[PDB]
RNA sequence: CCUGCGGCGUGCACGUCCCAACUGGGACGUGCACCGGCCGCAGGAACAGCAACGGAGCGAGUACUCGCUCACACAU
């Protein structure tokens, strides 16, 4: 569930560790670090700006800081991921996240065929040249005419496209390319990353209704519906599992060492962006490999990762570290 | 049969036509192969009149293996704005060009003794 | 609105500009309801 | 007024009042950046460079005395060589 | 040319001189496409090769 | 459990551990997350060989295509003859003669003069071509070649062709046997078409491409940057060593085997059992880059009962220089 | 000068005079084959065969016929055209 | 001593014409490939070290710098 699924399909390296009563299961926390250890996906409304939806829930959750991981332009709605407090640690991890909308395109002139539309979407695929509206090169990855209407001369496609893509640009050099000109009248974004529509979308009223009934009824049901662990922003992560002893060693700037690994994934390469995961499911930390999946599997020391970004507060787990076998 | 025939051909064979516009696709090669530069066949041949700039209607054969000799050749005409359309078999494009030697594919141009035919053809194509 | 939407079986968002969906239902608009904080129908929208 | 010209690229198609060449020189050229003639008789002004990196298009908008029906194709086009960048600055 | 192929169930090609497999479909030629270094047609070959699902990059594994 | 882990990878767990101790250096990529300048210089194609052109012009049309400073090719087909055809690029090209001694199946049609009585004799007369026969090259230091195996797969009488699978070793030219064949049935023949359906390990089905895919693939990591297409064509050399017993070693004794130290005990991680004397080996790092080719000088007991002397002896070193840091000379009894 | 037996006749594919070889060398290409008589019937074509049971076709001047041979015919070969087996052997 | 590097008129493809398939023929132009030993150069002469003195968390300025705090951790 969130990030122990498939854990025994891990690589184990040793099964022996000390576990200690400190710590809370991601999905288990109070309702007081729930709220700041998590996300929301929220379905933007089509007028107000990306940071007016985002001091709009900063307002609502009483919280002490939020962010998000792109901006959404003030007409454009959409996937809008908003981390809250202890989270906003990930946005800059979210920047480089593959987008998808759903575009709708007006036509200034006419075409014959359907056809010659979807050639046009055809031949705007792979890294293109994109210029920021009213030069740069973004890659999108597919497209697909979802619909077209003739008389009203307007369509409906679906992008994936990297982060930063401008689809207003992209829409007019479809406009462009097909000999009659267009421009962009609608967008949405329908999914975020790994998070779409599917995933879990609520409405601002649905982050309003869920504050309220916390106020008035101290009911977080509706809340822990509404807000998801921050751990489901790096499900897409490689990961390597650490002990309990080594959780507050890499807290407090420690790097990753061979002797405190307790379960490894099979697909880690040098200067790879992985998470550390506890033996509880917690994010302990982004980091950065310097070893292969087979050079931890063949050592038995070392600097299995640095560190790129610690997620986990410092003091969560005690000072373990210098009581090893050793401890000359 | 027809439907069998049309199974056999690659799935690349798109656009495809059915058999009313398969008997007309026979019934158009037939009529302009009276006219010897007013029809093209051949691999080679058809390539190089599309890169000089020829236009009409092209008719593949969907039941080509492999597909790599002709598979660029689709977008070519696209590209042009030439439209062409895909049959069930090359025998059939053969017999229909007074050759039973099979062709691959074809070119027809616009000539005034068929233009109606060849027209209603196209019309035909560019609904599908 | 220009864009809505249907399902299918596995409740995935097919995008249409059409009014009726292929079933015959009504297509669903794609876009949520316009939002203004000074709301205070929250108690009647829940029950 | 330009002391030297090479020649941009040739000609694409025409939408609206705007004049698409293909570019065949790898640089990529300036915005807001005159188009000239053969005999250095500027034609236009740049408005969007569009396509992939190394096989892409560039909009031109005739603003003195030029139009779209006076061009015909296979038609070549010409820039400041001053007026360029490489294509791996951007990329 | 001569040679000509139908694939079995396990995916293993099955060599032979008939045009028909007995399946009753054709038989697929051995050889490869000849090949002109200044080809030209690389980008409209991907279009449709990818239009259609057979690229390399489609293909699993 | 390691059984899929790709390339020189595979059964890592099954090898024996001589020791986990040392210090990895982050010099150095995977054979499969390379980069793409190193990895088209670390690479190597299985092309369907086009049926006119000659296996030079095939290697240089694929230099041209890829830009590389040198390539290279095991094994030489006609003119006409298409299949298998492993090329190298710029770096496995010093494993091209590693790969001329590799086995080779054909399937070649062949042609006889006049009719024979019966399907059953042309069975026979194949099942008397397997063995170490004699083959002069075609139009002449008579050689002696083995046919491990043959069977006619198809023989249409009113053509009188014949259709047959052959497997053979290396230099083993299958026009002298088709002209074999035709004497020994007693009516003559000759072979109207070739296609090498394997060449060592590699065969139809392990990922073989076409000369158009390459192009391909060099158009779309030249105009949309994009790498999976040529990925997919080329291939880490480490692919062609899969068969080798392997050597792998501490990441301080790698520049030293580069610039000609032979392997030495103290620097052995792990070996692959079975390691016989005067056996083709490969020395491998623990991130899976084969190192280099080595013959063995200790059998696999003597290798786990020692703690002294020179583990294997330099052949060819594949690596390049300076790719790790020199760090030889540093050790307790190195000083 | 002097001849040794190479072996019996076999069958014959066209001119070519297929002889079965009993001996253990190799003989060179065209050389010579002679009759008991010393009468010389044709050079060699082509070696063939398995390693130890191998065969040679042997091709003959206008003087002769492939037919004329009976089976069971004898054919007699120079010593001094041979090369050892152990040479081609690995 | 080891290693690495270098030397010791046919076909193919393309373009254009004549004729009589996913073709074989010709002519006219382009490119592309071919018809074990010795020597020279350079690198190193290698028994394969290194179980923490540069990381993290905050605030400001223009990926870098400027300040503060925490530890400087091989995980029994």
């Amino acid at each position: 569930p969130l990030l122990l699924k498939n854990f025994d399909r891990l690589n184990v390296r040793t099964n022996h560790y000390t576990p200690l009563p400190f710590g809370h299961s991601p999905l288990k926390r109070p309702i007081a670090e729930y709220v700041k250890a998590g996300f929301i996906n929220v379905d933007k409304p089509s007028n107000p700006s990306s940071h007016e939806v985002v001091s709009w829930i900063k307002r609502i959750l009483k919280v002490e800081k939020t962010g998000h991981s792109g901006t959404l332009d003030p007409k454009v709605t959409g996937c809008l991921i908003v981390c809250i407090d202890r989270a906003t640690r990930l946005v800059k991890s979210q920047q480089n996240a593959g987008k998808e909308y759903v575009a709708v395109f007006s036509l200034h002139s006419a075409v014959e065929n359907v056809k010659k539309v979807t050639q046009g979407l055809e031949k705007l695929r792979g890294a293109l040249f994109q210029r920021p509206p009213l030069l740069r090169v973004r890659s999108v990855y597919d497209s697909k005419l979802l619909d077209f209407d003739k008389d009203r001369n307007i369509g409906v496609f679906w992008v994936s496209c990297e982060a930063g893509s401008y689809i207003r640009t992209m829409c007019v050099h479809l406009g462009l390319m097909l000999g009659v000109g267009g421009q962009m009248i609608e967008l949405r974004r329908v999914r975020s990353g790994i998070q779409g529509e599917k995933e879990g979308m609520v409405t601002m009223h649905d982050i309003l209704d869920a504050q309220w009934a916390y106020e008035n009824h101290k009911d977080e049901s509706y809340l822990r519906r509404v807000i998801k662990p921050l751990e489901g922003l790096l499900v897409a992560h490689k990961r390597i599992f650490i002990k309990d002893s080594a959780v507050n060693a890499v807290c407090y700037g420690a790097k990753v060492l061979l002797p405190g690994i307790l379960r490894y994934e099979d697909g880690i390469e040098i200067d790879q962006e992985i998470v550390i995961v506890t033996t509880k499911g917690e994010a302990v930390a982004l980091a950065i490999a310097l070893m292969t999946t087979s050079t931890m599997a063949s050592c038995d020391h070392g600097v299995a990762a640095k560190l790129k970004r610690v997620i986990m507060e410092r003091d969560t787990y005690p000072r373990k570290w210098g009581l090893g076998p050793k401890a000359s | 049969s027809y439907d069998e025939k049309v199974d056999h051909c690659s799935v690349i064979a798109k656009p495809m036509a059915p058999k009313k516009l398969s008997k007309k696709i026979y019934k158009l090669i037939k009529k302009s192969t009276s006219h010897k530069n007013y029809i093209r066949n051949g691999l080679k041949i058809v390539q190089k009149q599309l890169r000089l700039g020829e236009k009409g209607i092209v008719f593949f054969a969907g039941d080509i293996s492999p597909i790599e000799i002709m598979c660029h050749l689709p977008a070519v005409c696209e590209e042009k704005d030439i439209p062409y359309c895909y049959t069930p078999s090359r025998k059939d494009i053969g017999a229909a060009m007074g050759t039973m030697r099979g062709c691959v594919m074809v070119l027809v141009k616009e000539h005034d003794d068929y233009k109606d035919l060849f027209d209603e053809v196209r019309g035909e194509i560019k609904l599908l | 609105m220009y864009l809505r939407y249907y399902l299918n079986e596995n409740g995935d968002r097919q995008y249409t500009l059409a009014t009726i969906d292929p079933y015959g239902k009504p297509t669903i608009s794609a876009h949520p309801a316009r939002f203004s904080p000074e709301d205070k129908y929250s108690r009647h929208r829940i029950i | 007024p330009p002391e030297s010209v090479i020649p941009l690229g040739h000609y694409g198609w025409t939408v609206q009042d705007d004049l698409i060449c293909k570019v065949d020189i790898e640089d990529v050229p300036y915005f807001n950046a005159p188009i000239f003639l053969e005999n250095k008789e500027q034609i236009g002004k740049i408005d969007e460079i569009f396509g992939n990196l190394r096989d892409y298009f560039v909009s031109v908008k005739m603003g003195d005395n030029f139009k779209a029906n006076s061009f015909k194709d296979g038609q070549q086009f010409y820039i400041d060589p001053a007026k360029l960048l490489p294509l791996k600055r951007f990329l | 040319m001569y040679l000509r192929y139908y694939l079995n169930e396990n995916g293993d090609r099955q060599y032979t001189l008939a045009t028909i497999d007995p399946y009753g479909k054709p038989t697929i030629s051995a050889h490869p496409a000849r090949f002109s270094p200044e080809d030209k047609y690389s980008r409209h070959r991907i279009i449709i090769k990818k239009r259609f699902g057979l690229l390399l990059t489609q293909q699993p594994e």
